[PDB]
C-alpha cells in the first residue's frame, strides 16, 4: 500500500523515501482514516520540502482531519514561518475553522506568534 | 378505546455513543454498518433483533481501534447506542 | 404477544439516504467508503426480503421531502420500516449535501399518528454519523 508507506515516510521526514514512492505513484492524498494526510504530518512535523513536493504534485492544501484541522492550522500551532508561507502560496483557507472554533490566525494569537499573525 | 403513544415501535440504531465521532474506512466502510451487516447475515435466522445489535455492540467494541499517523487520533474506540422504544421482540424469521 | 407481527405480505421498505459528496460552501470533506456501507446494506436488507431504494447525495430539502413522501405512502402490507443514514453529523443531526438536517423533523413523519399504515408496526432508524467529535480513548481489558 503505497499510500500507507507515503504517510509513513512523510511522518519520518524521509525526503528521499517520499520521492521515490510518489515516482511510483503513491497518491499524495492518501489518508488515514482520520483524515490526516501527507501534507497535515509534514507542516505539523516541520518538513519543509516535502511540504514543498507534495503541494507541487498536486495535494490538496485544504484537507482537514475529523477534526477540522488544515495543514495551515498545523503549521500555525508549531510556529513554522516557511510551511506557513507555502501553504498560503497553495492557497490555503486563512478562514478554515476547524472543531474548537479557532483558526489558523487564532491560534497564532493563542501561541504568540507576533510574527505568524501578519500573513 | 385503547391508546398506544405516538412515539412507541421506534428504535434508534446509532453507531456511536452521544457526543462521539463514529469511525469509518475508506475501504471496508464504517465499522457500525459492517458489524451490523454481519451480524445480521450470522444471526438474523437465530436472535431477537435486540440481541443481534448487542453482538454489534460487543464487535464495534473489541474487534476494532483507530489507526492514525497523528497520535491525537490514533488507538481510539468505538461503542454504538441502542435506542429501543420498542413494545415487542423482532424476530426476521416469523 | 411477545413478537411483532411479520408475516404481512411485505417486509417493508429499507430507505438508505448514502451521502458521499457535500458542497464546497459547507466545508464537508468525501465520505470515502459509503459507497462500501450503501452496497453491504442493500445486499442485508434484500435477503432479509426488504424492498431496498437507495438515495445518493440528497441535499437537506431533499432528505425532509422523501421522509415526508414515504410516510405517505400505503405500507398497510408491510410488517415494517427501515431507514438507514449514511451522513456527516453531529448531536441530533444529520446532514444533506448543502446542510444539517434535525433528525427529529426525520422521524416525526412516521409517528403512530401521522404515518397510520405504520401504527404498532417496528420503524428502525440506523444512524451512522458522528454525534460529535468526542473521541473514545478506551481502556485495558
Amino acid at each position: 500500500d503505497l499510500g500507507k508507506k507515503l504517510l509513513e515516510a512523510t511522518r519520518a521526514g524521509q525526503d528521499d523515501e517520499v520521492r521515490i514512492l510518489m515516482a511510483n505513484g503513491a497518491d499524495v492524498n492518501a489518508m488515514d482514516d482520520a483524515g490526516v494526510t501527507p501534507l497535515h504530518l509534514a507542516a505539523k512535523r516541520g518538513h519543509l520540502e516535502i511540504v514543498e513536493v507534495l503541494l507541487k504534485h498536486g495535494a490538496d492544501v485544504n484537507a482537514s482531519d475529523i477534526w477540522g484541522r488544515t495543514p495551515l492550522h498545523l503549521a500555525a500551532t508549531v510556529g513554522h514561518l516557511e510551511i506557513v508561507e507555502v501553504l498560503l502560496e497553495y492557497g490555503a483557507d486563512v478562514n478554515a475553522q476547524d472543531k474548537f472554533g479557532k483558526t489558523a490566525f487564532d491560534i497564532s494569537i493563542d501561541n504568540g506568534n507576533e510574527d505568524l499573525a501578519e500573513i | 378505546c385503547h391508546k398506544i403513544p405516538v412515539e412507541a415501535d421506534f428504535l434508534y440504531a446509532y453507531s456511536t455513543a452521544p457526543g462521539y465521532y463514529s469511525w469509518r474506512n475508506s475501504k471496508d466502510g464504517s465499522w457500525f454498518i459492517q458489524s451490523l451487516c454481519a451480524m445480521l447475515k450470522q444471526y438474523a435466522d437465530k436472535l431477537e433483533f435486540m440481541h443481534i445489535l448487542t453482538r454489534v455492540n460487543r464487535k464495534v467494541a473489541t474487534e476494532f481501534e483507530s489507526f492514525s499517523f497523528d497520535a491525537t487520533f490514533h488507538a481510539k474506540k468505538q461503542i454504538p447506542c441502542i435506542v429501543s422504544m420498542l413494545t415487542k421482540e423482532l424476530y426476521f424469521y416469523h | 404477544d411477545n413478537s411483532y407481527k411479520m408475516d404481512y405480505p411485505e417486509m417493508g421498505l429499507c430507505i438508505i439516504i448514502n451521502n458521499k459528496n457535500f458542497h464546497k460552501s459547507t466545508g464537508m470533506t468525501s465520505r470515502s467508503g459509503t459507497d462500501v456501507d450503501a452496497a453491504n446494506l442493500r445486499e442485508t436488507f434484500r435477503n432479509l426480503k426488504y424492498e431496498v431504494r437507495n438515495k445518493n447525495d440528497l441535499t437537506r430539502e431533499e432528505i425532509v421531502e422523501l421522509m415526508r413522501d414515504v410516510s405517505k405512502e400505503d405500507h398497510s402490507k408491510r410488517s415494517s420500516f427501515v431507514c438507514v443514514l449514511l451522513s456527516h453529523g453531529e448531536e441530533g443531526i444529520i446532514f444533506g449535501t448543502n446542510g444539517p438536517v434535525d433528525l427529529k423533523k426525520i422521524t416525526n413523519f412516521f409517528r403512530g399518528d401521522r404515518c397510520r399504515s405504520l401504527t404498532g408496526k417496528p420503524k428502525l432508524f440506523i444512524i451512522q454519523a458522528c454525534r460529535g467529535t468526542e473521541l473514545d480513548c478506551g481502556i485495558e481489558t
